[PDB]
């Protein structure tokens, strides 16, 4: 289509985006809690009955993390845009990647605890 | 809280409806989340117990201690054929209690065993929680509905898990009979009407035959398929997708649980969009190893990959019929019951089968019983 048509209908798709957005902010924020939480049973006092526990707690945590995760790409998964909406498309692939990238963390915890 | 009236409450194998008749029509009553069904699911956590639509939303970060099905449990004894064959394809515990069979779960850092009926007492307490929500009166009073074929036992079961919950089960009656109550089948008049209820929903197959003579029902015949739904139409489109992406990239995205399950979601809401348009798009970004898959499916394409299961629901039709000695010119009626009754083919092969006869469809499938067993919750 043509370059300088931003149209009033993808407004209404980039404010969905953007929506979406704030929720990966707040599910990232989340992780950096839990991130925190980790590095402070590994340098506290727990024994290792007690910090077996302590991870699992932190285990049932990430997976809440990754579901969320998960939630959000389903739901960006619901759009449709047309070629047209081209900043629309732009910022769908980088939230998707964004959302990636932060699963790829959640694994590496996930992966290193309660197991 | 005042004194409520009476409701209808379809007790399902996967999903759960409560209907009550008010200001002369039904109202279906939408739970806390605004979904009109709510799932049979209850979550056994580390620090609570989750009903209906929260307990499905945590299934993924705990299958273990999820039970839902325990409509395929209630009443029967551990070693029935159904319990066992059931058991391998649930990711939570089926133990032994002298015969009987109990989940086994783990609730606040303890093994803990239950019936299937505390099950769905869990299951009809959020359902008269929901009514009570929305009514904004104690509701005491309730129908529950129970397939045709369930024996004494299995009914007996459901009664007692309505007891648990604190309702008053007034009346437990069969689920045609309740579709059969909602269309206004038994007001109509003449002599006996031989009507067909063809139940596809919550991953069931029923098909049963009723008799309905001065307002008696009677039930002639059932027949269907136990494992057969929505799920089975979804897997179908999902093997299309899965070797669309190895024809176009030459990648085998099956072993990767997230990319399949992005697909799968996708693939229930395109399915419902086939209902009602003949093509559906899906759009999925970065879906395995980076790659963007945009696609479409048509109506006719889904039918395809479908035809085996859509044709073989006319089967159940025939033994039904051969079962209650009834030639398809004796019925009268036909009502759909199920969400998945809404695929546009299956109508045409049940129409078609019943040379043209127009189906009763009106009222949504998927809340048709409880529909019906508010109806008769009313007038008791
Ligand atoms: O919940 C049990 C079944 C019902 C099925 N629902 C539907 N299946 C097919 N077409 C539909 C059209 C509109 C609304 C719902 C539709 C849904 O996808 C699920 O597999």
């Amino acid at each position: 289509g043509p370059l300088g048509s931003n149209s009033p209908q993808e407004e209404v798709e980039l404010k969905k985006l953007k929506h979406l957005e704030k929720s990966v902010e707040k599910i990232a924020d989340q992780l950096e809690e839990l991130n925190k939480e980790l590095t402070g049973i590994q340098q506290g006092f727990l024994p290792k009955d007690l910090q077996a526990e302590a991870l699992c707690k932190l285990d049932r945590r990430v997976k809440a993390t990754i579901e969320q995760f998960m939630k959000i790409l389903e739901e960006i998964d619901t759009l449709i845009l047309p070629e047209n909406f081209k900043d629309s498309r732009l910022k769908r692939k980088g939230l998707v990647k964004k959302v990636q990238a932060f699963l790829a963390e959640c694994d590496t915890v996930e992966q290193n605890i309660c197991q | 809280m005042s004194k409520g009236p009476a409701v209808g409450i379809d007790l399902g194998t996967t999903y759960s409806c409560v209907g009550v008749f008010q200001h002369g029509k039904v109202e279906i009553i939408a739970n806390d989340q605004g979904n009109r069904t709510t799932p049979s699911y209850v979550a056994f956590t580390d620090t609570e117990r989750l009903i209906g639509d929260a307990a499905k939303n945590q299934v993924a970060m705990n299958p273990t201690n999820t039970v839902f099905d325990a409509k395929r449990l209630i009443g029967r004894r551990f070693d029935d054929a159904v319990v066992q064959s059931d058991m391998k394809h649930w990711p939570f515990m089926v133990v032994n209690d002298a015969g009987r069979p109990k989940v086994q779960v783990e609730y606040k850092g303890e093994t803990k065993s239950f019936y299937p009926e505390e099950v769905s007492s869990m299951v009809l307490t959020k359902m008269k929680e929901i009514a009570e929500a929305y009514l904004g009166k104690t509701v005491t009073n309730a129908v529950v509905t129970v397939p045709a074929y369930f024996n004494d036992s299995q009914r007996q079961a459901t009664k007692d898990a309505g007891t648990i919950a604190g309702l008053n089960v007034l009346r437990i009656i069969n689920e045609p009979t309740a579709a059969a109550i909602a269309y206004g089948l038994d007001k109509k008049v003449g002599a006996e009407r031989n009507v067909l209820i063809f139940d596809l929903g919550g991953g069931t197959f029923d098909v049963s035959i009723l008799t309905i003579e001065d307002g008696i029902f009677e039930v002639k015949s059932t027949a269907g398929d136990t494992h057969l739904g929505g799920e089975d139409f979804d897997n179908r489109m999902v093997n299309h997708f899965i070797a669309e992406f190895k024809r176009k990239h030459k990648k085998d995205i099956s072993e990767n649980k997230r990319a399949v399950r992005r697909l799968r979601t996708a693939c229930e809401r395109a399915k419902r969009t086939l209902s009602s348009s003949t093509q559906a798009s899906i759009e999925i970004d970065s879906l395995y190893e980076g790659i963007d898959f945009y696609t479409s499916i048509t109506r006719a394409r889904f039918e395809e990959l479908n035809a085996d299961l859509f044709r073989g629901t006319l089967d159940p039709v025939e033994k039904a019929l051969r079962d209650a000695k009834l030639d398809k010119s004796q019925i009268h009626d036909i009502v759909l019951v199920g969400g998945s009754t809404r695929i546009p083919k299956i109508q045409k092969l049940l129409q078609d089968f019943f040379n043209g006869k127009e189906l009763n469809k009106s009222i949504n499938p998927d809340e048709a019983v409880a529909y019906g067993a508010a109806v008769q919750a009313a007038i008791l």
